[PDB]
C-alpha cells in the first residue's frame, strides 16, 4: 500500500509540473461564438414511457430510441416516419446503439443481457440475432466497433469487448471501484473511455485490453462520456453540476464546466462536429450549450416537460436530438 | 493482499507515460477548432435552402 | 341618469374583456403545449370554448341591446344570435356536468378509468356534447317551435326593430331541464360520492397515522366548485319556470339581471377550472 | 417517389400496433418488489405468483406486473422505477438481532430512508411488509434478547391508544409489533408531504390472503393520488 501511495503521489506531481498553462489562459483571445438560438425543427411522437438512449445512424437520416415500454423504435429524422418499432423482452431497458453498416441494432439494459437485432432480415422483419450474456449488472452503454464486435460497459463495474459471430467475451476490462455508468469509442476504435460510479474516468486500450490512464477530476458520479471530434480529448458529465473537459496527452482536466445557478446533475454530453460546442443534458428540464474553449454558455435549450436522458450530435453535424423523460424527441438545429 | 499488488502494478504502469505541455495540447485544440469551423453546421447557421430539416 | 348608462356600458365592456382574455389565455396554454393536452383537459378546453363563444357573441349584442333599448340588426340576426346564446349556454353546462362525471370515474373505480377513457372516447363525449347543445337550441329557435302564441309576443316577432325573449311553455320547460336541471343533479350526485371518497380516505388515514402529526380542503374545493356554478344559474332558471308558467309575474328587468348573471359564469370558470400548478406555471410563462 | 407512400404505409401500421400496445400498457400496473435479504422476498413472491425476475398476476380482472431485483448497497438503477404503481418493501420483522456488525432491523430502516428520501422515487407510495411475525412471536414471548437491549427507545415505547390487535395476542408480542410497525411509520412521515404514504401490513408465511392487501393498497394509493390531483384532500 505504501508503494501505491508513492506512485500516486509521483503522479499528481509529473502532472502539476506539466501544467504550464490552463486553457483558459490561451483561449483568452478566441472570438466567442456568441448567442446562439436554436429550435425544435421536429418533434418524434409515439413512444408510450420515459426515453434513456438513443444513437445516431451513420447515415445521419436514422435514429434508434429506446424506452421502458419496450418499444424499440427506429424513426426517419427527414421524413418523421417509423422505419421500426421492435419489441423488447424486458421491459427495463437502459441503452441502445446502431450499428455503423446500419443493419445491427444492440439493446440492454436491466435485463443483464444485451440484445441485438438484425434490420436486414428479409423473411422476418426484426429478430434477436444474438443474447449476449455474461454481466452480473445492469448495461450503462453499448457500442458497436463493427457488424461483428460490441463493447458494453454494465454495472459489474467491468466493461467487456463481444464477439458476435461466436457470442462470447473476447476481452473484459477491470479497475473501476463503482459502477460503470457510461462508455464512447474513440474515433479511430483503437481506443474507448469509460465513466464510472467511482468519479474517475479511465482510457482503456481495446487490442491490448489494459487500462492506460485515469482521470480523478469531481468527486460525483460519472453519467455521460464522450471524446472530442479530433479523438485527443473528452469531456464528462457528473451528478455535481460540473462539467469538465480532459486531455489524453497532457493527462489532466484543461477546462471545467460549470455555473452558480446550476445545481442539478448532467445526464448526457455530446461535441459538436467542430469541437466548438459542447452540449450537455441536464437533470433539470432543459439542456445547454457550453463553449468547449473558453467555458462560456452560449445557448440554452429548453421545451422538455421532464428531465434530458439522451441527447447526440448527428455525423455531419446537421442537427442535434434530445430524447428527455417526456417520451419525446426533439429534434434541434 | 493480491489486489494490492494488482492495484500497485497498475499505478506503475499508468506513471511511465509521456505528457506533453498543457499549452502544446491546448494549442492543439485551439488550431483544429479553428480548422474545422468552416465545416459546422450547428456553430454557424447554415442557409434555409441547405438545411435538411427545414 | 346619463351616469348610469356609461356606467352600464363600462361594466359590460369589463365583463366582456375578462371573458375573452381568461377564456383565450385558456384555450392559448392547452394548445401551445403538449404536456397540458390531457383526457379531462380536453373537456376544459371545449368549457374553455363554449365560454368563449358565448363572451364573444352573446355578451357584446346583448350589451349593445341593453344600452340602446332596440335591436338594430334584422330580424334573422335576432333568431341567429338567440340560437348562439342558448347553444353556448348549453354547452358550457352541459360540460361541466362532463367534467363532474369524468372525476367521478377517476376516483370512484380507479383501476378502470384508465382503460375506458381514451382521446377517442372524449372527443367522442365532446361531440356528443355540443350535438345535444346545439339540438335544443338551434332546431326550436331556427323552425319558430319556441314562438309562443301571446298578444305581445306577436307583435314582437313583426316590427324588426324590438328583440326580445318570448316564449311557450313547452320549449322553455324542456330548454330549462336539459340545460340546467339534468346537469345539476348528476354533478350533486357525482360530488356527493367524491366528498364521501375523500372523507373516508381521510378518516383510513387518521387511523393509520393517528400518533404522528401527518375535511377542510374538501369542503372548501368543493364549495368554490359547485356553489359558483349554483348561486349563478339557478336563480335564473328558476325564474325562468316561474314566468313560464306565469303564476308568478316577473319584471323583464329582474330577468335580464339574472341571465347576465349566469353570463359572467364563463368569465369565473376559468378561475375555478384552471388553478393547476401546471396551469398557473403556463400561465406565467405565457405573460411576463 | 414510392418511398413516400411505402414509409406512410409502414407507419401507419407501426402506429395502429403502438396504440395496441398503449392501452395494454395502461391497462396494467407496475410494482417493484424490493427488499433486503433473506427476508421472505422470495415467500410473498411465491405467495403471490399463486438478471431480473419479472412476475405477472392479475386479480378482479385488473392485471399487476411486479419486478424483483438482484447486487450492492449503491442503487442507480432505482431511478429506472419512477412513476411504478407502488414499492413492496418486505422486511424481516423478527431479525431485530441478528448481523447483516450491524443490526438487520436497523439496515432495514437505513434502506427504508434511502428510499423514502430518493429524489426519484417521489411521489412513489410504499407498501410495507413486515414479514415473518410468527418468529418474532415465538422470540419476544420466549425468555431471549430483550429489544431495549438493541434498541433504547423501547423502553420508553408504550401502546398506542388505537391498539388494535389480532383475535389472540399477548401484550409483549403487541408491543413490540407496534414499535416495529412505529420505527417504520415515524421513517415515513416526516419526510412526506402528502404525496405518497407508507401501508404497513403484518403478514406470516402462513397466510395467503396478502393479494387482497396489495390490491386494495394499490386502489387507495390511486384514488388518493387523484384526490391530490384535483385538490381535494
Ligand atoms: C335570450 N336569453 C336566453 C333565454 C332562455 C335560455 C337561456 C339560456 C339557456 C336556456 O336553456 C334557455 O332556455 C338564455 O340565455
Amino acid at each position: 500500500r505504501q508503494e501505491a501511495e508513492q506512485l500516486k503521489n509521483q503522479i499528481r506531481d509529473a502532472r502539476k509540473a506539466c501544467a504550464d498553462a490552463t486553457l483558459s489562459q490561451i483561449t483568452n483571445n478566441i472570438d466567442p461564438v456568441g448567442r446562439i438560438q436554436m429550435r425544435t425543427r421536429r418533434t418524434l411522437r409515439g413512444h408510450l414511457a420515459k426515453i434513456y438512449a438513443m444513437h445516431w445512424g451513420t447515415d445521419s437520416r436514422l435514429l434508434v430510441s429506446a424506452s421502458q415500454d419496450g418499444k424499440l423504435i427506429i424513426w426517419d429524422s427527414y421524413t418523421t416516419n417509423k422505419v421500426h418499432a421492435i419489441p423488447l423482452r424486458s421491459s427495463w431497458v437502459m441503452t441502445c446503439a446502431y450499428a455503423p453498416s446500419g443493419n445491427y441494432v444492440a439493446c440492454g439494459g436491466l435485463d443483464n443481457i444485451c440484445s441485438i437485432y438484425n434490420l436486414k432480415t428479409r423473411e422476418g422483419n426484426v429478430r434477436v440475432s444474438r443474447e449476449l450474456a455474461g454481466h452480473t449488472g445492469y448495461l450503462s452503454c453499448c457500442r458497436f466497433l463493427d457488424d461483428n464486435q460490441i463493447v458494453t460497459s454494465s454495472g459489474d463495474t467491468t466493461c467487456a469487448l463481444w464477439d458476435i459471430e461466436t457470442g462470447q467475451q473476447t476481452t473484459t476490462f477491470t479497475g473501476h471501484t463503482g459502477d460503470v455508468m457510461s462508455l464512447s469509442l474513440a474515433p479511430d476504435t483503437r481506443l474507448f473511455v469509460s465513466g464510472a460510479c467511482d468519479a474517475s474516468a479511465k482510457l482503456w486500450d481495446v487490442r491490448e485490453g489494459m487500462c492506460r490512464q485515469t482521470f480523478t477530476g469531481h468527486e460525483s458520479d460519472i453519467n455521460a462520456i464522450c471524446f472530442f471530434p479530433n479523438g485527443n480529448a473528452f469531456a464528462t458529465g457528473s451528478d455535481d453540476a460540473t462539467c469538465r473537459l480532459f486531455d489524453l496527452r497532457a493527462d489532466q482536466e484543461l477546462m471545467t464546466y460549470s455555473h452558480d445557478n446550476i445545481i442539478c446533475g448532467i445526464t448526457s454530453v455530446s461535441f459538436s462536429k467542430s469541437g466548438r460546442l459542447l452540449l450537455a443534458g441536464y437533470d433539470d428540464f432543459n439542456c445547454n450549450v457550453w463553449d468547449a474553449l473558453k467555458a462560456d454558455r452560449a445557448g440554452v435549450l429548453a421545451g422538455h416537460d421532464n428531465r434530458v436522458s439522451c441527447l447526440g450530435v448527428t455525423d455531419d453535424g446537421m442537427a442535434v436530438a434530445t430524447g428527455s423523460w417526456d417520451s419525446f424527441l426533439k429534434i434541434w438545429n | 493482499i493480491a489486489q494490492a499488488r494488482k492495484l500497485v502494478e497498475q499505478l506503475k504502469m499508468e506513471a511511465n507515460i509521456d505528457r506533453i505541455k498543457v499549452s502544446k495540447a491546448a494549442a492543439d485544440l485551439m488550431a483544429y477548432c479553428e480548422a474545422h469551423a468552416k465545416e459546422d453546421p450547428l456553430l454557424t447557421p447554415v442557409p434555409a435552402s441547405e438545411n435538411p430539416f427545414r | 341618469d346619463e351616469v348610469w348608462v356609461v356606467g352600464m356600458g363600462i361594466v359590460m365592456s369589463l365583463i366582456v374583456l375578462a371573458i375573452v382574455f381568461g377564456n383565450v389565455l385558456v384555450i392559448t396554454a392547452i394548445a401551445k403545449f403538449e404536456r397540458l393536452q390531457t383526457v379531462t383537459n380536453y373537456f376544459i378546453t371545449s368549457l374553455a370554448c363554449a365560454d368563449l363563444v358565448m363572451g364573444l357573441a352573446v355578451v357584446p349584442f346583448g350589451a349593445a341591446h341593453i344600452l340602446t333599448k332596440t335591436w338594430t340588426f334584422g330580424n334573422f340576426w335576432c333568431e341567429f344570435w338567440t340560437s348562439i346564446d342558448v347553444l353556448c349556454v348549453t354547452a358550457s353546462i352541459e360540460t361541466l356536468c362532463v367534467i363532474a362525471v369524468d372525476r367521478y370515474f377517476a376516483i370512484t373505480s380507479p383501476f378502470k378509468y384508465q382503460s375506458l377513457l381514451t382521446k377517442n372516447k372524449a372527443r367522442v363525449i365532446i361531440l356528443m356534447v355540443w350535438i345535444v347543445s346545439g339540438l335544443t337550441s338551434f332546431l326550436p329557435i331556427q323552425m319558430h317551435w319556441y314562438r309562443a302564441t301571446h298578444q305581445e309576443a306577436i307583435n314582437c316577432y313583426a316590427e324588426e326593430t324590438c328583440c326580445d325573449f318570448f316564449t311557450n311553455q313547452a320549449y322553455a320547460i324542456a330548454s330549462s331541464i336539459v340545460s340546467f336541471y339534468v346537469p345539476l343533479v348528476i354533478m350533486v350526485f357525482v360530488y356527493s360520492r367524491v366528498f364521501q371518497e375523500a372523507k373516508r380516505q381521510l378518516q383510513k388515514i387518521d387511523k393509520s397515522e393517528g400518533r404522528f402529526h401527518v375535511e377542510h380542503k374538501a369542503l372548501k374545493t368543493l364549495g368554490i366548485i359547485m356553489g359558483t356554478f349554483t348561486l349563478c344559474w339557478l336563480p335564473f332558471f328558476i325564474v325562468n319556470i316561474v314566468h313560464v308558467i306565469q303564476d308568478n309575474l316577473i319584471r323583464k328587468e329582474v330577468y335580464i339581471l339574472l341571465n347576465w348573471i349566469g353570463y359572467v359564469n364563463s368569465g369565473f370558470n376559468p378561475l375555478i377550472y384552471c388553478r393547476s400548478p401546471d396551469f398557473r406555471i403556463a400561465f406565467q410563462e405565457l405573460l411576463c | 417517389r414510392n418511398e413516400e407512400k411505402a414509409q406512410r404505409e409502414a407507419n401507419k401500421k407501426i402506429e395502429k400496433q403502438l396504440q395496441k400496445d398503449k392501452q395494454v400498457y395502461r391497462a396494467t400496473h407496475r410494482l417493484l418488489l424490493l427488499g433486503a435479504g433473506e427476508s421472505g422476498k422470495s415467500t410473498i413472491v411465491k405467495q403471490m405468483r399463486i438478471g431480473i425476475f419479472e412476475t405477472k398476476f392479475q386479480v378482479d380482472k385488473v392485471n399487476f406486473h411486479m419486478f424483483d431485483v438482484g447486487r450492492d448497497e449503491r442503487r442507480k438503477w432505482i431511478q429506472c422505477f419512477n412513476d411504478v404503481t407502488a414499492i413492496i418493501f418486505v422486511v424481516a420483522s423478527s431479525s431485530y438481532n441478528m448481523v447483516i456488525q450491524t443490526n438487520r432491523l436497523q439496515e432495514a430502516l437505513n434502506l427504508f430512508k434511502s428510499i423514502w428520501n430518493n429524489r426519484w422515487l417521489r411521489t412513489i407510495s410504499v407498501i410495507l411488509f413486515l414479514n415473518k411475525q410468527d418468529l418474532l412471536a415465538e422470540k419476544v414471548l420466549a425468555g431471549k434478547s430483550k429489544i431495549e437491549d438493541y434498541f433504547p427507545e423501547f423502553a420508553r415505547y408504550t401502546t398506542p391508544e388505537d391498539a388494535t390487535p389480532e383475535p389472540g395476542e399477548d401484550p409483549r408480542v403487541t408491543r413490540a409489533k407496534y414499535f416495529i410497525r412505529d420505527e417504520f411509520l415515524r421513517i415515513s412521515t416526516a419526510s412526506g408531504d402528502g404525496r405518497h404514504y407508507c401501508y404497513p401490513h403484518f403478514t406470516c408465511a402462513v397466510d395467503t390472503e396478502n393479494i387482497r392487501r396489495v390490491f386494495n393498497d394499490c386502489r387507495d394509493i390511486i384514488q388518493r393520488m387523484h384526490l391530490r390531483q384535483y385538490e381535494l384532500l
